[PDB]
């Protein structure tokens, strides 16, 4: 998506389907994250893993969940919820976070747990 | 042959250069020692009594004294301002955040509003350090070593963009008794050193000063220091032909005792420039022990700093330049229309200390073991004294009077001293009413 200012590249959507790529270009970042939630409740995984989920990725997409008003935040969990806390834990009832750096702190030792290193 | 010829060749002798609440002529006339006069030193442990503790330090202890100061100062303002909670320095947060912490600059030099660092407590962010952007803030007054509470975004945990200064919080006022306010009309004498200009060493304002002591016979008089000044020309480069402690018993003789015939109480504040005493701050009280039982009454040493109550009102006696050391070190977003005495000022009252300036000016020595126990303020002071080498004022900020009559002799020319009329007026009424009714800064 297009944040606020700047445009997509002309025939971006063209040059995405001839290169046969699952990519849905959405024009604002409320279809993005419409089209993230619709996603995830379809599919409904049980495990979601990713990198600086609880120290970053997390607070920052419900926050722009919040903002843009995003139908169904809910979907990112299991459990139908009306109020969105600002309880970050208890956000994603229903589904286990992994997140990978945790575990590597926990497991093995090095100078850093970036992603890079 | 030289020396000493320009102070005695003066002219402004006798010139009132500033005044302050009612007008009031050149015949500042006291009772002298009649009527009750009640000295009494006040606040923590007496203003210390005893030579001194240590002259050896921990780093641990240090550290533990400079996080019980930001605790209890973030505590005191979280109860007032009714703060839900704070967040640590280095946690990311998209909504806005209040923090909790010390300023101080990145580097060695003059602080700046590029180089301003917020250090965060023990307590709540284990010590951790992030640099404070000021570009979105409107009014602010920041130096070294002031406990901050600051509102603003940190997205990136790395930099706080500050949006908010919460302005601090000064103490409760004396709270008077029934039987202070029953006490009458009093007058004070303040007066700081060097005595004798920058060539000489016959001490000539000395002896001016002792004649106008005699000639007013005010109800007390206070003296600060330097008596023997360490920065003295023909002190430096030891030229003398006696002992530092000699000289000062001579000079302390000659006071006493030319003041004996007038009645009024002495109160001598040591300085850090004194040669012959522990250049630690804060300084125990002045030795002296060829002391008649007559002058027993009339001589008193206290510390410094010092509270010192005076027929029920509270003085804050302070020999320090602390308005020079703090008021080069500050940054404000305004400098059009603005009183920096008066903004330092509030600073040094709502900070709770004597000296809040963190680290120290470069030639301050301080132990800090005890400047956490014998160098805070109790209470609010009804007067403040703080004598600076800028120049002399008196200023009524936030309900106290502070009054600086700066050096009685500045350089080879003469300089000024200060009076103080005090009484209590009825307790009922619009709360704060100043107990220093006028003030009048003179040259002499």
């Amino acid at each position: 998506s297009k944040p606020k200012d700047c445009i997509f590249p002309y025939a971006f959507k063209e040059v995405i389907e001839k290169k046969n790529v699952k990519v849905e270009v959405a024009a604002t970042e409320r279809t993005l994250l419409g089209f993230f939630l619709a996603k995830v409740h379809k599919i409904d995984p049980d495990i979601i893993v990713g990198h600086n989920i609880y120290g970053f990725e997390l607070e920052v997409l419900l926050q722009r969940i919040n903002v843009c008003k995003a139908p169904h935040w809910s979907k990112i969990g299991r459990l139908k919820r009306s109020n969105m806390p600002k309880g970050e834990r208890n956000a994603t009832c229903g589904r286990m976070i992994c997140d990978v750096e945790i575990s590597a702190k926990e497991l093995i030792r090095c100078k850093s747990y970036h992603l890079s290193e | 042959a030289t020396p000493s010829q320009k102070y005695n060749s003066r002219s402004n002798r006798g010139e009132v250069v500033t005044s302050f609440g009612l007008a009031q002529g050149v015949s500042w006339s006291g009772r002298g020692g009649a009527g009750n006069i009640s000295l009494k030193v006040l606040g923590c442990p007496e203003a210390l009594t005893g030579s001194y503790k240590s002259m050896f330090q921990k780093l641990p202890d240090i550290r533990e004294v400079l996080t019980c100061k930001i605790e209890e100062l973030g505590s005191e303002l979280k109860e007032h301002y009714k703060i839900e909670a704070f967040t640590p320095l280095l946690a990311p947060a998209q909504e806005p955040v209040t923090l909790l912490g010390q300023i101080g600059c990145d580097s060695n030099g003059k602080l700046n509003n590029k180089s301003v660092i917020l250090e965060g407590d023990r307590e709540h962010s284990s010590g951790a350090q992030i640099p404070v952007d000021l570009s979105e803030l409107k009014e602010y007054s920041l130096f070294p070593g002031q406990v901050v509470i600051m509102e603003g975004i940190n997205t990136t945990g790395r930099k706080l963009v500050a949006t908010k200064l919460y302005e601090g919080v000064p103490l409760p006022f004396y709270q008077p008794t029934e039987e202070d306010a029953d006490f009458e009309q009093s007058m004070v004498l303040v007066a700081c050193g060097p005595y004798t200009t920058s060539d000489s060493i016959t001490y000539d304002p000395l002896l001016d000063l002792i004649a106008v002591i005699n000639h007013d016979r005010p109800d007390v008089c206070i003296l600060f220091g330097p008596f023997l000044d360490a920065k003295h020309e023909q002190v430096e480069n030891c030229l003398l032909t006696s002992p530092f402690e000699d000289i000062f018993k001579q000079c302390l003789r000659t006071i006493i005792e030319g003041t004996r015939s007038s009645g009024s109480h002495l109160v001598f504040v040591p300085s850090l420039r004194d040669v012959h005493h522990e250049p630690v701050y804060p300084q125990p009280p002045f030795s002296y022990s060829d002391l008649s039982r007559e002058d027993k009454k009339q001589v008193q040493f206290v510390s410094e700093p010092c509270s010192l109550s005076i027929n029920g009102v509270i003085f804050g006696l302070t020999s320090t330049d602390l308005l020079f050391h703090l008021g080069a070190e500050e940054i404000s977003s305004s400098s059009g229309t603005s009183d920096r005495f008066s903004r330092i000022l509030k600073h040094i009252l709502t900070q709770r200390s004597y000296y809040p300036l963190y680290p120290p000016q470069e030639d301050m020595a301080i132990d800090y073991e005890s400047f956490y126990v014998y160098a805070q303020l109790p209470v609010t002071p009804d007067v403040l004294i703080i004598p600076s080498e800028l120049r002399y004022f008196v200023k009524d900020v936030l309900g106290c009077v502070c009054v600086n009559p700066g050096r009685l002799t500045k350089g080879q020319v003469g300089g000024t001293f200060a009076r103080l009329y005090l009484r209590r007026p009825a307790a009922d009424g619009a709360e704060r009413q100043s107990p220093c009714i006028a003030v009048q800064v003179v040259r002499i």
